[PDB]
């Protein structure tokens, strides 16, 4: 999954 | 002599640097005059980061739903947009350290410094390519969204990158300021991957000019090719198509060096199908592709060593 | 995730720099209250620069042979002394723009951030080594002579290094803000020559410890080693002998990725003798030295990606 | 031989 940092 | 990865001096951006904290998320945001840019998803939750709908959250904020803090002093905000994956944050004051300035929206293959930040207290510069599948090889722990990358020309700011997220494979994907991004990237957490990257062709033959241009013609041949022949071989490689545009923008470094474009990629194509053999070229056993044609001219001496 | 060569954020720095020309040549000057420091070759023509005597040089110059240009401003000199290799000017106002900072001197194998500067004006930002020999691989031009490093902690800039001079190789020579040189090196133009280099040890193991960190362990293995048959090691492969000092500054590392020092010197044993065999560590194809046990801490996760 | 900068 991709992260929003 | 010498040939490093430069940044911009990053002084008129730090500047320009505020923290937004909404609810219990906080991340970086850009005040320009008596604005505060960020990323939206600074209004999520991390229930919401799946399945958002922006519209519907945002509708849900006032204006002092957001906080926005200039070093020690808070600053109030007075009205709010969204503009496709950012926010607009209209504030009380105009920032009196607000350069000149320009948002541009940058082209694979092209160069931008960063100005890593958190809890918009800025941390550190690199220099790195936009790569061609639109992602870039960073360095970036939670917090680091709404750090911005940016080329100076003269005394005005071009920005180009607001930070958003991380991908599986640990590169990074963003926004320019018009707050679309980069890529066929999107604002919340699913199943998203890298799409497969290749070399930058037009960079790796700057380079090797640089390479000439500080003294340096070891890998050169007596070959040379033509661009189709040269493709072909690039496509084994993984290396990008080669193309008339690319030949053009190399014409002042073949100037320079007196070396012809069509010879030098005779010289990287050989080096490509026969390796280094043990040697380096400006310090490196690899071929260097996050060089554009513009960050030789600006870097290197104008005055070959011949 | 990710890891780059990260420079720490150049403003405070930028807002110091400013130009010295005396005579025919033009140099950067680090304008920090009402002082000016500046290489004193400053002082020299190209005549001058092979055996100059520099009290008689500086004996012939009053006030107002230096003119100081902080951006377009002119800069009076109201008097002057020498130290060591540097001039300190004093002049007419007190900058505003001085932030809170120290002079330290650094020892080989620390980092620093140089801004590169021509006439007075910033152009870049890197980072850098110095190396064991006392030089550093920069990159610089003519007239960047008086371009600074530093290093920034919490609010307060570390100045250490001062540019003086480029040796034949193409490596940097310079000073520290007390106007000593780093290394055997002198003000003038003879045969001068770094000495033989080493690969810093020390680094290379933080480094290792950054890959782990991140997420990558492919080359750990079973072993372990002894100090003494590490260095037996490091001998053959040109890399400086590791001390008990070496193995305590790697403590936290240690305890952070539970990887004992001796057992990661054993990777590092077996990764000399083996070589990489085609593969990576945090993106590169050889062992990296430019990165301080410090600059692991400040820049990777607390977290370990176990 | 060196050089001054």
């Amino acid at each position: 999954d991709s992260f929003d940092q | 002599s010498g040939f490093r990865k430069m940044a911009f001096p990053s002084g008129k951006v730090e500047g320009c640097m505020v923290q937004v904290t909404c609810g219990t998320t906080t991340l970086n945001g850009l005040w320009l005059d008596d604005t505060v840019y960020c990323p939206r998803h600074v209004i999520c939750t991390a229930e919401d980061m799946l399945n958002p709908n922006y519209e519907d959250l945002l509708i849900r904020k006032s204006n002092h739903s957001f906080l926005v803090q200039a070093g020690n002093v808070q600053l109030r905000v007075i009205g709010h947009s969204m503009q496709n994956c950012l926010l607009r944050l209209k504030v009380d004051t105009s920032n009196p350290k607000t350069p000149k300035y320009k948002f541009v929206r940058i082209q694979p293959g092209q160069t931008f410094s960063v100005l890593a930040c958190y809890n918009g207290s800025p941390s550190g510069v690199y220099q790195c390519a936009m790569r061609p599948n639109h992602t870039i090889k960073g360095s970036f722990l939670n917090g680091s969204c709404g750090s911005v990358g940016f080329n100076i020309d003269y005394d005005c700011v071009s920005f180009c990158y607001m930070h958003h997220m991380e991908l599986p494979t640990g590169v990074h994907a963003g926004t320019d300021l018009e707050g679309k991004f980069y890529g066929p990237f999107v604002d919340r957490q699913t199943a998203q991957a890298a799409g497969t990257d290749t070399t930058i062709t037009l960079n790796v033959l700057a380079w090797l000019y640089a390479a000439v241009i500080n003294g340096d013609r070891w890998f050169l041949n007596r070959f040379t090719t033509t661009l189709n022949d040269f493709n072909l071989v690039a496509m084994k490689y993984n290396y990008e198509p080669l193309t008339q545009d690319h030949v053009d923008i190399l014409g002042p470094l073949s100037a320079q060096t007196g070396i012809a474009v069509l010879d030098m990629c005779a010289a990287l194509k050989e080096l490509l199908q026969n390796g280094m053999n043990g040697r380096t070229i400006l310090g490196s056993t690899i071929l260097e592709d996050e060089f554009t044609p513009f960050d030789v001219v600006r870097q290197c001496s104008g005055v070959t060593f011949q």
